[PDB]
């Protein structure tokens, strides 16, 4: 498609693709015991234990609002680990960060936990919204099954199972029903089923099989254009 | 439920329109988005992520929906000496040696 | 099929029209509703 | 034999799940066209989850662009001809300050 | 005993050391288990951030001063510094220099109180480097498998026995100091790999080093003992014996 | 009742200083200026975030899944994704 | 004392082991119950958690579950040394011995 042509795109004054120690004038310089009277420094060796406690806090304080959903707790753990494994897997040399990458990431996670303790972190609100929509769709499938009715997902699977039998009963020269062939069969059914949601299937024509739907249409009288002029 | 013809495509793809003179001068700037609703569509961020823990976790979720799948999940998590659920086959050592121990009979 | 959970947690101070947290996305929607 | 029959089954189920991920993305990508002709909030709806990550940056006051991105490609494109060409350091918060100060036998801390 | 202590249940020996990047304090203290949504109070009340800073920063700081209030009751802090401040306060309206000479002994008193009321902190990395060099300890303990069961370290009150430490029977030193600046404590350790436990008792004191006026080490272990307990073996390791240590070095006798 | 409440007076402010009426004009201007400046800085992190999260990936490196991408794959899949996986599993793992 | 379990409020019960055979059975059931643990039947007393798909962060989740079942308050300094099944068994023994000798919980 399109590639960056500038060969010097990742060059910095500190080297190639260096986002851990950008070059500045006030560079770090060593200290000597014999010659140093006093010092004001905030660096310590408390980041490791703060990294462990922050995980326990962020994990436990978030499970307070999971209502015991076991599958949500395990999903959250996988997501929480992806946030803590950033310094270990990134291309950036996190052990070479300017003034200590360990302290920087620990203080960054503390700001996240502060929002977590108040149940106002955007990851939390996003989890509640996503899970509610998922449970509403699972409850819809459950209520249809209790009524003995067939779900829309089960009808697709049974329809896909019968199309495979039809395509393989004519495939005698070759006998490799590859995953590529299976996929394009399911995708073709999906495109017709997706278009069928906005225009349902009334007759044998099937989902979205009416040409009259695409003739000239007008807004209903009880719902005109609310935002702009029509003429 | 009706499915129509598998050989045909949706009617949206088959409907067409042609132009004529005169033609409206106006050039559309943006696509209209009057109502902020994009339900039932998966996020396009899920594009080119490599294999990871979410793959074997969601595999068990869908496998446990079947009888045969429940047997596979319980057997793998109990009777397979692997230090990870991200199974990667780069050799046929365990495959070939499992065949020579069975084809003798 | 096991009976799923009825509902997840519902935040008492987050709505779609009055989102609790701020971003340029919500300001963009209110902006294009205005113009 | 039944040990590898169930091992290769779960192994295939993992990579079939990854195959379905890539397939369903290309399927959803058909409804996405002209990324330059969408509104700001509609483009973020296609890429659901980007608004949430943008809110986390704002609420934690990480308003330095590209600080939590491993490859701030946008930062490199903006500084191709910048004086003192540099990008922001990884996970740099605008409020942190690691400045030190020492007193030695010489003046100015030397 | 740790002087700085909040209602937070975790990491009591690190509470004063850890510097969080929090803008304000968390809504609740660190949970000891998963709780219910109705256990915590949504939208904490108004002026919650000001209340938390008083009970998590102000109040435990005053309890630290109160716990060790006996170390600041010297004739220098009690009579001399306030007496000097009152002498110049009577002429505070005559010139600006009297206001400064009346406030300096107050700031000097605060600094002595601030430093003397802090928790006694030894160089723990020197200590762990010392116990991991002993072969009898490394047989049952290692840094990767050791865990802390109990920690105690506190200053010793008053002047000690005036035969083991004749240094503190000094009227000039007693004018500035009411305690001996020595501390005593122990360390309850355990090894999850070998199943052994030990009580690392220690006594510290400030010593002079290499220079005329500056203290060399404010917490020098002049007595260091380990009572190692195993499955069926009880060993007693003596890293630093006080009978051999007190014959070579003597305390420092801080002034001011 | 105390005389500290006299600071609420603006009828007779010309009798004491008459400075309050002019200083707040600057403060209102100063707030308007910082509003235009700060909102521009904080809001304009989105073009960088939108571009990097969609164009910064490469094939010689591993793209790791974020928190949101974990929740969307596991708890926000649609019906077509659920069918395609069970369709693959039934045809290949069960029906061979 | 009560917690939500699948949307239902269920009273949480606490265990008191006070026996070597019961501690080993609890830790094995604890580690096997974790959803990231691989080769659950190959797990024994001398099993390294790394060999079963567990890292430093999984030990925190396991230690968090020990506090739920036993009522312990485990400090952040102790968690990073629990890397084997034997380490959990010895730590639980040391906590029970400490409370039986000192009459109080270890420092948290
Ligand atoms: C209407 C509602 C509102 C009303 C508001 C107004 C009301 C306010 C009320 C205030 C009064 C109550 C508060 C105090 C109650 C404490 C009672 C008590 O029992 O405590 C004992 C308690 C002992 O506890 P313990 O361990 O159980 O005792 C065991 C043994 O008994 C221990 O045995 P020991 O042998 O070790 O003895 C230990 C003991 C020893 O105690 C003593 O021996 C007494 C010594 C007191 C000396 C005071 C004079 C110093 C100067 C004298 C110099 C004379 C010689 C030179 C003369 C030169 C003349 C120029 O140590 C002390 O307790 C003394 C601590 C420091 C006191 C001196 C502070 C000096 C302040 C100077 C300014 C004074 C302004 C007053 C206000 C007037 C103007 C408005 O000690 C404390 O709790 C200390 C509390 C904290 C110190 C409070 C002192 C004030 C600090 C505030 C700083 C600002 C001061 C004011 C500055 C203003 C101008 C800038
Ligand atoms: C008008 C709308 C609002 C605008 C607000 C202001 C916008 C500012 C836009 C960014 C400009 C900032 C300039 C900073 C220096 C950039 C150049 C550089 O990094 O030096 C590298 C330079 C340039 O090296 P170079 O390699 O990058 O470029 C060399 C040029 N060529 C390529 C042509 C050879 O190298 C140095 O080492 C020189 C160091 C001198 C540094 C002087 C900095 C002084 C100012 C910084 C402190 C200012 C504090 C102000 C805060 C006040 C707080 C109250
Ligand atoms: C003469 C009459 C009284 C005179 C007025 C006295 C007013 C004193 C209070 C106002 C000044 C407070 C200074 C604010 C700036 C420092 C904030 C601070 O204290 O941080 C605590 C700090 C906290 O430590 P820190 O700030 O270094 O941080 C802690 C470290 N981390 C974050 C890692 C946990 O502690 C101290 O400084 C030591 C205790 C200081 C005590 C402060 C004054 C208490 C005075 C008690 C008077 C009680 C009688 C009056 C009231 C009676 C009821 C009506
Ligand atoms: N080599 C150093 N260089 C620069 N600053 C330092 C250095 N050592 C300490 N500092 C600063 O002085 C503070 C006190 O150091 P100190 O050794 O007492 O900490 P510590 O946690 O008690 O160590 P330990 O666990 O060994 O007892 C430190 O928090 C640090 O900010
Ligand atoms: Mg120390």
């Amino acid at each position: 498609g399109y590639k960056i042509r500038n060969k010097s795109i990742f060059w910095t004054r500190a080297g190639w693709k260096n986002n851990w120690h950008p070059k500045n004038f006030n560079a770090p310089r060593p200290s000597y015991g014999e010659f140093t009277m006093g010092i004001r420094c905030r660096n310590d060796h408390h980041s490791f234990l703060r990294y462990v406690q922050t995980y326990r806090n962020m994990s436990r304080h978030c499970k307070q609002y999971f209502l015991g959903d076991k599958q949500l707790e395990e999903t959250f753990i996988l997501g929480l680990r992806s946030l803590f494994l950033v310094p270990y897997d990134s291309q950036c040399l996190t052990d070479q960060i300017k003034h200590g990458g360990e302290r920087r990431f620990v203080d960054q996670l503390d700001r996240d936990f502060e929002l977590i303790s108040y149940n106002t972190h955007p990851y939390q609100l996003f989890t509640y919204t996503v899970r509610n929509e998922h449970l509403a769709w699972k409850n819809e499938q459950y209520e249809k099954i209790q009524k003995g009715e067939k779900t829309f997902e089960q009808e697709l699977l049974d329809y896909l199972d019968e199309q495979v039998l039809a395509e393989k009963a004519k495939l005698r020269d070759g006998q490799n029903f590859s995953i590529e062939r299976m996929t394009e069969i399911a995708l073709h059914v999906f495109r017709k089923a997706r278009a069928g949601k906005v225009r349902p299937a009334q007759d044998v024509r099937g989902p979205d099989g009416n040409v009259n739907d695409f003739l000239e249409q007008r807004r209903p009288f009880e719902h005109p254009n609310p935002t702009g002029v029509t003429h | 439920l009706q499915w129509g013809s598998l050989a045909e495509r949706p009617m949206v793809d088959r409907v067409m329109s042609t132009s004529t003179w005169p033609v409206p001068y106006y050039q559309r700037l943006f696509k209209a988005y009057p109502i902020r609703e994009k339900k039932d569509k998966m996020s396009l961020l899920l594009s080119d992520i490599d294999i990871d823990d979410t793959n074997w976790y969601q595999a068990k979720d869908f496998l446990r929906g079947s009888f045969r799948g429940r047997q596979i999940v319980d057997y793998v998590e109990n009777n397979i000496a692997s230090n990870t659920y991200i199974l990667i086959q780069q050799d046929v050592a365990n495959m070939a040696k499992a065949y020579v121990h069975d084809i003798c009979g | 099929m096991k009976k799923p959970m009825a509902k997840a947690y519902e935040h008492p101070y987050n709505s779609e029209h009055h989102p609790l947290n701020f971003s340029a996305v919500k300001i963009a929607e209110t902006f294009h509703d205005f113009i | 034999l039944d040990d590898i029959e169930n091992e290769l089954s779960f192994h295939a189920a993992i990579w079939l799940n990854a195959y379905a991920d890539y397939t369903m993305f290309l399927f959803e990508l058909e409804e996405y066209n002209d990324p330059n002709d969408y509104l700001m909030h509609e483009n973020f709806d296609f890429f659901r989850g980007l608004e949430t990550e943008l809110e986390e940056l704002t609420e934690t006051h990480n308003y330095i662009p590209g600080a939590k991105d491993d490859v701030n490609l946008r930062g490199y494109l903006a500084t191709q001809f910048a004086w003192g060409k540099k990008v922001i350091s990884f996970y740099r918060h605008p409020a942190d300050d690691f400045k030190c100060a020492k007193a030695t036998k010489n003046m100015l801390g030397r | 005993q740790m002087g700085f202590s909040s209602d937070n249940p975790y990491n009591k020996r690190w509470e004063y050391k850890w510097k969080h990047s929090y803008y304000t304090y968390p809504r609740d203290y660190e949970h000891t288990e998963v709780r219910k949504p109705q256990d915590s109070k949504d939208v904490p009340p108004i002026y919650f951030a000001y209340y938390k800073d008083f009970v998590d920063r102000w109040l435990p700081g005053m309890n630290m001063w109160w716990q060790r209030r006996h170390r600041i009751f010297d004739k220098f802090n009690v009579y001399f510094l306030p007496g000097m401040s009152l002498f110049f306060y009577q002429f505070a309206d005559l010139a600006l220099g009297f206001k400064i000479m009346a406030a300096f002994p107050l700031f000097l008193a605060y600094t002595r109180i601030r430093d003397k009321t802090l928790d006694p902190d030894f160089k723990e990395t020197y200590l762990r480097d010392m116990i991991y060099q002993n072969p009898e300890i490394t047989k049952y303990f290692n840094e990767e498998t050791i865990h802390v069961l109990d920690y105690e370290f506190e200053y010793l009150p008053g002047y000690l026995c005036p035969e083991k430490f004749p240094e503190y029977q000094n009227k000039t030193w007693q004018f500035f100091n009411t305690d001996t600046a020595q501390a005593e404590g122990f360390f309850k350790f355990g090894d999850v790999e070998s199943g052994a436990t030990m009580t690392l008792k220690f006594k510290t004191m400030p010593i002079p080093g290499k220079f005329r006026y500056q203290v060399g080490e404010p917490f020098y272990f002049y007595d260091l003992r380990a009572e190692i307990k195993c499955d069926g073996v009880y060993k007693e390791v003596v890293l630093v014996d006080e009978k051999e240590s007190l014959k070579k070095i003597r305390p420092f006798l801080f002034l001011i | 009742i105390l005389d500290y409440l006299f600071l609420l007076d603006l009828n007779d402010d010309l009798t004491r200083k008459a400075v309050f009426e002019q200083v707040i004009i600057f403060i209102f201007i100063y707030c308007t200026m910082n509003f235009l400046a700060w909102s521009t800085v904080v809001e304009l992190i989105w073009p960088t975030h939108f571009f990097n999260r969609r164009h910064s990936s490469s094939q010689e490196f591993i793209r790791f899944r974020t928190y949101t991408e974990v929740l969307l794959k596991i708890s926000a899949y649609n019906d077509f994704f659920y069918v395609l996986n069970n369709y693959y599993y039934n045809q290949k793992l069960i029906l061979k | 004392l009560t917690q939500y379990v699948e949307g239902q409020i269920v009273n949480r019960n606490q265990l008191t082991l006070k026996k070597q055979e019961d501690i080993e059975q609890y830790v094995l059931k604890l580690v096997r119950g974790y959803f990231r643990t691989t080769n659950k039947q190959g797990l024994n007393i001398n099993s390294v958690l790394q060999d079963h798909g567990l890292d430093e962060f999984d030990s925190i989740e396991l230690a968090m579950q020990v506090e739920e079942d036993l009522g312990y308050v485990i400090s952040a300094e102790t968690i990073p040394v629990l890397n084997k099944v034997k380490h959990f068994v010895n730590y639980i023994n040391h906590v029970e011995q400490f409370k039986a000798e000192n009459g109080k919980a270890p420092i948290a």
